[PDB]
């Protein structure tokens, strides 16, 4: 059989089996019915859960100018943002004294002075045991073509990678002392030397003389606010601690460069790093700095010692500093619910004017044989 | 590797798909070769390059263009059999190259180095240097030659074998530099703004950028800003259309196969589907306005059948054709009763005709339903009866149809033998199949000639020559030995020839009647024959023959001395009879003219044919109705040599046809009609002669001529040269701006099939020169109806659509990296892992794209041909304009500001968003917030336009949507990400990631839905009304005859 027909299979032929989408006023009907349907639902589980968490975020960028240093007054309310649902209790979360001070630091048997902020701040109600602390960024950009690169995961991971396959790697102006001596720079980098390093202290319930407990500090603890898979990136270095040196503005913390006695950070364990290097999107960011998961914060006044090391107002910037509580969906965002329940609105109104007009005006018999543009 | 790895992978995938289409194209020959091998091995063309040692056996296929250095036999030379390349069919000798005659051995070959400084492609078939004594062809055998040292110059396709095969491109695939050109102009357009803004914003000295970021790549504000500008370039990469050619090229050659594999086209006789030599060019089927067709082999079946013929003035008709048959009954008279009633009165008259033909002596090759000269009349005659002479004058017609041929035997075992007869022509070769069709069965040339069974009785004819027929004879001479001793010689032909060469004033009682039947055979439908005989003497014939051998053995200028010395015997001839030939019309033309004239196309029928038999033929072929009031064109004789008087002549003409409406050869009705398509009116049409077409072709009429032939709704170009086939098909493709068909079989239309778009040839009866030089081998005419109405407008719409999505899936994607480029002041920095920027325009979003443009169609197999009509949104081309480029990439621009900006209002307004406190919006993780719902939305926007969802596009939507998920999973887990180390669990985890997914899509789907039902419900088109009707079930009965 020297046959030259092609296979007549169901492909071959193009006859696989289909299903003709072909628009009738009852496909049209039954989608936008659907889609108001899911949307409106999905739209109002989103709004309620938005408008179920509470938080408190303090503006503090001019508190070494506007704050008087003998004692405290009140933060006019362009920096007080708060979301509770209280209603004018007794603590009234837009009253917030706040007073500035310098004080001196043992930071490593050298003891810098540096300059604080304290804040004293109203909570009217019981926050739920899930309380986090974040810290906010106004006008800066970690994301940069030559900011963003800027790192050696080798070395950050621990490893002696050193001279020249640091020198000319992605991080370029940051690889040396910026002195004589010839030596490697540690955390290396262009985004590790910018590390935001402001310091917060655990809010303190002060005392009404109502609870006999004057000053209950609630612990809030610096670990586990980084995800725990990132600490299959980092680890301790492996630098003999004579080729090694600070980035450029780390020194006030490390003035006599990194001793026995003043070790270079363990990154693993660091989890405000951690939270630095993964970097932003955006200019205006928020980056997690305290948690607590054992307790609610009872309601009353708490004080924050804020020590102001980030001199931000120098680019026109703000930073603040904000208590959030949790829900399912995140922290509060309005814009998922509205925007939710704006597609299902549009939804329905289509969905009213198709069942309508398809239903009541005109509904244009189907397939009929007068607008075929050859019967014309 | 961002770049360089994409463009490595666009020239392996499109040097895969070549190889997959030669696959599904063609479904390794053996040549002896060695530089470095040390011994001829044998190797296959696969092998092939340029400069390497060969050794070539007797006979073998050559692989490519070759130069020999030596060879065993003296002389280095080399024969070659050409009848698959060259029409000649000697064995052509070449000369293996003289200097380098001694390399004889296995290893011998390599030392003696010698340079072959050759040229480049010389197509011309005779020539090449660097003349033809070493240009060895590829198709060619290697002949009379022991082995051939091999050593060739040229390989692939720099062989003249494969090259002599004009390269055409598609309509649109010429129209989309503008496309593409405006692509590249918004590219740099975003470029620009990203350079002048970064430089800007890079100049501010005290923002966040001076303090902590040492400077800028290269210091300077307006350097910073020349950096970003072709960092940018690079990062919109994805707006560079690459990827538009490779998906293109893949969806056209598929599309191409599935209308090689379509089995409604597969001609079962000559085995042979519509293989498409030009895959190129199949949407170019879509957009046809122009077909240009033949009249024989292409309309006709082109086998003749002997219909009538008349000797002694003695008439045997009985018969009838399609053309009277119409030309009667469109009256009221004959019109329906008598129609049947005819062909009733032609069967009879077949049984009694069969009757009388079985009175005669066994003839076992006379078979039933294959005789077709049909006449009682003529055996009754022949058996005895009306007539003592007029029985010897049909005994002796009867004989002629049986000796005055050339024509070769060949018989049929097992059933009753019934012999065809094979030659050179269709046309004489009825003669004598009718010869044999009652009695006088011959066999072949026996050793002394051709073997007559006379009345069943078999007897020999000794044939002393033959003066074949040529083009410049129409008519054929054979003379032949009367088996009663006597020689005679036979001559036959056409009218103009042989009357001239006729005893002046003899018979004319005979020859002023047979003539008048030959006028009404030619009217009636025909194309007549008339034979001549001539006694001859022994001392006669051999002065003629002394004189056309001496001038036959002259080498030079032969061509004109054998029409002298063979026209020494011609001058005398006396007639037998009048003959008739008819070609019955293809099954299935009546209805396929009808339905592409319904498509909106207009037919012309290039007829090499009379004019009468033309309009007859063409009023029988549903071509003209009697609606169509048609206006002939023709200019007459007598107008001496003077052009004035033809060129005025046909200046009047188109004048008052012109002013038969609006105006004549204005340029402004013209320039206007060179810009509308509208279904011409179905009231005109045009009957044109072959002469009056060279005149009206004058360059001063042809502007008039082009917008008559505008106007009217069929033109028949009656009796054309090969030329003016060709020259018509230019002047309308080239004077309007039109698509144009054009078909045919035999070289005689070759001209016909390669100045047209598209040129289709029908492996006709004559020949495989219309079917090498065309772009799809048609088995026969009516597969045109399944062709251009159907795999034409789908091939059409599908590309549309491809290229509308592929323009709007890139704009979506770049647009909205730009998007984000606003927020990290225009300095580029990826949001999206590199490697998804890398994957989009190949795994994630390309699948889906090629699929809706190859296994999409909007009606059906046969809803399609019921309702010939959608085929008109073709012809204005309709399906991909500039209206609709701009429409999608508008929306692809909208879909790109929602579909960034709602994953960004999502996780970048929030402290957390992440519901266990962690921190996404990571400039990654908002990447791939950003990414999923578009991956998502793209696929889910061709699907909102594809119209028949079938099993592998909906398949091929989950894969390429769930692929994503898939390899962000397995791409993440692995440090060597890094930054993008954990995406895949501490994204999908998430609420808001599954929120964003799913309002995403829709926020950028619902301004089209909402359009396309709107539309589809106020404004229809005419597809998705046809498609309303085929939801009904109304061509559901159609669909049901179709399975039927
Ligand atoms: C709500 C609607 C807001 C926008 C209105 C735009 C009005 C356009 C009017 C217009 O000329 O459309 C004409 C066409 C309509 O094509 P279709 O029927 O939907 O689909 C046929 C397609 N070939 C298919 O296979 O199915 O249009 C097209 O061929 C493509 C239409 C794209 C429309 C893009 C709208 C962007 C809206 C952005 C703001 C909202
Ligand atoms: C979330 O915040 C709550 C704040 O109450 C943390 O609980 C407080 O944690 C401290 C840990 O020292 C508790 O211990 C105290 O220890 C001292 C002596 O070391 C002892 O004298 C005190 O009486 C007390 O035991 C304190 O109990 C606990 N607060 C109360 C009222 O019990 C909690 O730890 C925070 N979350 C995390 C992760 O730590
Ligand atoms: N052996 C033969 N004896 C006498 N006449 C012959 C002949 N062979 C061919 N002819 C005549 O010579 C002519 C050859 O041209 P031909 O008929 O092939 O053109 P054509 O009709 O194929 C052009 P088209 O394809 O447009 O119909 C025919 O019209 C035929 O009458
Ligand atoms: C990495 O680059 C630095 C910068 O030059 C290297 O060089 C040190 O440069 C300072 C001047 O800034 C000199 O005083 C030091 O003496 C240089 N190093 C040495 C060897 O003394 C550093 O050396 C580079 N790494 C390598 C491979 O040399
Ligand atoms: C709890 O906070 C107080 C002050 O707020 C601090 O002195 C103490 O060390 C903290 N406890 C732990 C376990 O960190
Ligand atoms: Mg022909």
């Amino acid at each position: 059989a020297p046959k030259n027909r092609p296979p007549n299979t169901a492909f071959r032929q193009q006859r696989m089996r289909a299903w003709q989408c072909v628009l009738t006023p009852k496909l049209i009907v039954t989608v936008f019915s659907i889609l108001a349907a899911i949307y409106l639902g999905f739209g109002a589980w989103l709004t309620y859960l938005a408008h179920t968490v509470r938080d408190l975020k303090i503006d503090y960028t001019d508190c070494l100018t506007s704050a008087p240093k003998d004692d405290f007054e009140t933060i006019p309310q362009n920096h007080i943002t708060a979301h509770f649902s209280a209603k004018d209790s007794t603590f009234d979360p837009y009253k917030a004294q706040w007073k500035t001070t310098e004080r001196e630091v043992q930071v490593a048997n050298y003891t810098d002075n540096r300059q604080f902020c304290i804040v004293r701040f109203n909570i009217p109600e019981d926050l739920q045991p899930t309380i986090s602390f974040f810290y906010y960024l106004e006008n800066f950009y970690q994301n940069h073509r030559r900011y963003v690169n800027s790192f050696n995961a080798k070395q950050l991971l621990g490893d002696a990678v050193d001279g020249k396959t640091i020198n000319d790697s992605t991080c370029d102006p940051i690889t040396h002392d910026p002195k004589g001596t010839g030596k490697i720079v540690y955390p290396c980098g262009l985004v590790a030397n910018s590390i935001f390093n402001d310091t917060f202290s655990s809010p303190l319930a002060l005392a009404v003389r109502n609870s006999s407990d004057s000053s209950r500090p609630y612990n809030m603890t610096t670990k586990g606010i980084a995800w725990p898979g990132l600490k299959d990136l980092y680890g301790k270095t492996s630098y003999s601690l004579d080729q090694i040196v600070p980035p450029p503005n780390w020194e006030r913390r490390y003035k006599y460069g990194y001793q026995e006695n003043n070790p270079p950070p363990d990154l693993k364990t660091d989890e405000l790093f951690q939270n630095w290097m993964m970097l932003a999107a955006a200019p205006n960011f928020y980056k997690l700095y305290q948690k607590n998961d054992t307790h609610p914060m009872l309601a009353g006044q708490y004080e924050i010692e804020i020590e102001s090391n980030f001199d931000v107002t120098v680019y026109k910037g703000r930073k603040a500093f904000v208590i959030t509580t949790l829900s399912t969906m995140g922290s509060r965002n309005i814009w998922p619910g509205i925007i939710f329940l704006i597609v299902g609105g549009i939804c329905l109104v289509l969905d009213i004017y198709f069942i309508l007009s398809f239903f009541i005006w005109r509904p244009r018999k189907l397939g009929d044989p007068s607008y075929l543009s050859w019967n014309q | 590797g961002l770049n360089s790895v994409p463009l490595i992978v666009i020239i392996t995938v499109t040097a895969i798909k070549d190889a997959i289409e030669d696959y599904r194209r063609t479904i390794n020959a053996p040549v002896h070769r060695l530089s470095g091998k040390a011994r001829f091995h044998k190797d296959a063309w696969k092998n092939l390059v340029v400069g390497d040692f060969v050794r070539i056996y007797n006979d073998d296929e050559l692989p490519a263009d070759i130069i020999i250095l030596a060879t065993s036999d003296p002389d280095g030379a080399c024969y070659v059999e050409t009848k698959n390349l060259d029409g000649e069919t000697n064995l052509k000798v070449r000369q293996a190259l003289r200097c380098g005659r001694t390399l004889k051995h296995a290893r011998d070959c390599e030392r003696a180095q010698f340079v072959i400084e050759s040229e480049p492609p010389q197509p011309n078939l005779y020539k090449y240097n660097g003349g033809i004594d070493n240009l060895l062809l590829r198709g060619c055998h290697l002949r009379n030659t022991e082995w051939a040292l091999g050593v060739v110059v040229f390989t692939g396709h720099d062989t003249k074998i494969m090259m002599n095969a004009p390269s055409k491109r598609a309509r649109i695939a010429r129209e989309l530099n503008f496309n593409v050109i405006c692509n590249f102009g918004i590219l740099l357009i975003m470029c620009l703004i990203a350079a002048i803004a970064n430089g800007i914003a890079w100049g501010k000295t005290d923002a966040s950028l001076a303090w902590f970021e040492y400077g800028s790549i290269g210091g300077t504000p307006a350097l910073t800003g020349f950096i970003t500008f072709w960092a940018a370039v690079i990062v919109f990469q994805n707006l560079v259309p690459i990827s538009l050619y490779i998906s293109l090229e893949i969806v056209r050659t598929l599309q191409a196969f599935f209308i090689y594999s379509d089995v409604g086209m597969y001609y079962e006789k000559i085995d042979q589907p519509c293989i498409p030599k030009s895959w190129n060019i199949s949407d170019d089927v879509g957009q046809i306005e122009y077909i240009f067709s033949d009249k024989t082999g292409t309309l006709t079946q082109n086998v003749m059948e002997f219909k009538k013929a008349t000797i002694n003035g003695q008439p045997y008709g009985e018969a009838y054709t399609e053309a009277q048959a119409g030309m009667d009954r469109r009256r009221g008279i004959n019109v329906e009763e008598e129609a049947k009633v005819i062909r009733e009165e032609i069967a009879a008259a077949k049984v009694r005709a069969i009757r009388g033909l079985r009175e005669l002596h066994d003839n076992p090759y006379l078979h039933d339903e294959d005789m077709t000269f049909i006449a009682p009349d003529f055996v009754e005659d022949l058996a005895g009866k009306n007539g003592p002479e007029q029985q010897q004058a049909t005994e002796h017609f009867m004989l002629a149809l049986a000796l005055c041929h050339t024509v070769v035997a060949e018989k049929q075992p097992g059933d009753p033998p019934k012999m065809i007869f094979k030659a050179q022509s269709p046309d004489e070769a009825a003669l004598v199949a009718t010869a044999r069709d009652m009695g006088f069965t011959v066999l072949g040339m026996s050793d002394g000639g051709i073997n007559v069974n006379v009345m069943g009785k078999d007897m020999h004819f000794p044939v002393l020559s033959i003066i074949e027929f040529n083009s410049s004879r129409k008519r054929m001479s054979t003379i032949v030995r009367m088996p009663d001793g006597r020689i005679l010689l036979f001559c036959k032909g056409a009218d103009s020839v042989i009357y001239s060469r006729l005893k002046k004033g003899e018979q004319a009682d005979m020859r002023r009647e047979t003539a008048q039947h030959l006028e009404m055979f030619a009217v009636e439908g025909l194309r007549t024959l008339c034979i001549a005989e001539r006694e001859l003497s022994e001392e006669e014939y051999r002065e003629w023959r002394r004189e056309h051998d001496l001038a036959a053995t002259a080498l030079e200028n032969r061509e004109e001395k054998l029409e002298e010395v063979a026209d020494k015997i011609e001058r005398d001839l006396t007639l037998l009879g009048g003959t008739a030939i008819e070609d019955r019309l293809q099954d299935g033309v009546p209805d396929t003219i009808a339905l592409l004239a319904d498509a909106g196309i207009k037919l012309w029928v290039l007829t090499g044919d009379k004019v009468e038999t033309a309009i007859n033929i063409g009023f029988s072929c549903n071509l003209l109705n009697n609606d169509m009031d048609l206006l002939r064109l023709q200019v007459n004789e007598s107008d001496a040599s003077t052009e004035d008087d033809y060129l005025q002549l046909a200046e009047e003409q188109l004048k008052t046809n012109l002013e038969r409406f609006n105006m004549t050869g204005d340029d402004e009705e013209l320039k206007r009609a060179r810009k509308d398509h509208n279904a011409p009116s179905p009231t005109y049409a045009l009957v044109i002669d072959g002469f009056t077409l060279r005149w009206v072709l004058s360059d001063s009429l042809k502007q008039k001529f082009l917008l008559l032939c505008k106007q009217c709704k069929s033109v028949l170009c009656c009796r054309v040269s090969p030329a003016q086939k060709a020259a018509v098909v230019s002047m309308v493709k080239n004077g309007l701006d039109v698509m144009t068909l054009s078909i045919g079989d035999g070289a005689n239309d070759v001209a016909m099939i390669q100045e047209a778009d598209v040129g289709v040839g029908i492996a006709g009866e004559e020949g495989r020169q219309a079917v090498m030089s065309s772009d799809f081998a048609i088995g026969q005419f009516r597969f045109l109806q399944r062709l251009v109405l159907v795999h034409g407008r789908w091939s059409y719409r599908r590309l549309a659509e491809t290229i509308s999505n592929f323009f709007y899936k890139n704009m979506i994607w770049t647009w909205s990296i730009f998007w984000y480029q606003c927020y990290c002041n225009f300095d580029i920095a990826y949001i999206f892992e590199y490697t998804y920027i890398l994957m989009f325009n190949l795994f994630f979003t390309s699948v889906p794209v090629i699929l809706m443009g190859v296994l999409d169609q909007d009606v059906s197999d046969t809803v399609s041909l019921a309702v010939p009509q959608l085929y008109r949104r073709g012809i204005e081309r309709k399906e991909w304009t500039q209206t609709k480029f701009w429409l999608y990439m508008i929306d692809g621009v909208y879909q790109s500001v929602m579909s960034f900006f709602i994953p960004f209002i999502f996780v970048v307004l929030t402290p957390t968003a992440a519901g266990n406190g962690l921190d996404v919006s990571e400039r990654t993780r908002l990447g791939a917030y950003i990414a999923h719902p578009a991956v998502i939305t793209i696929n889910g926007y061709i699907l909102i336009n594809t119209y028949r969802w079938d099993w592998l596009m909906l398949l091929s939507i989950v894969l390429s949507d769930v692929f994503i998920f898939f390899w962000t999973g397995v791409y993440t887990a692995t440090t060597y990400s890094a930054g993008f180390y954990q995406a895949a669990p501490q994204v999908y985890q998430e609420l808001t990631f599954w929120m964003c997914l799913i309002v995403t899509p829709a926020l950028c789907l619902l301004p089209r839905l909402v359009v396309k039902c709107i539309q589809k419900q106020r404004f229809p088109y005419d597809v998705d009304i046809i498609r309303e009707q085929a939801n009904r079930g109304d061509f559901a009965a159609a669909d049901a005859a179709a399975v039927a």
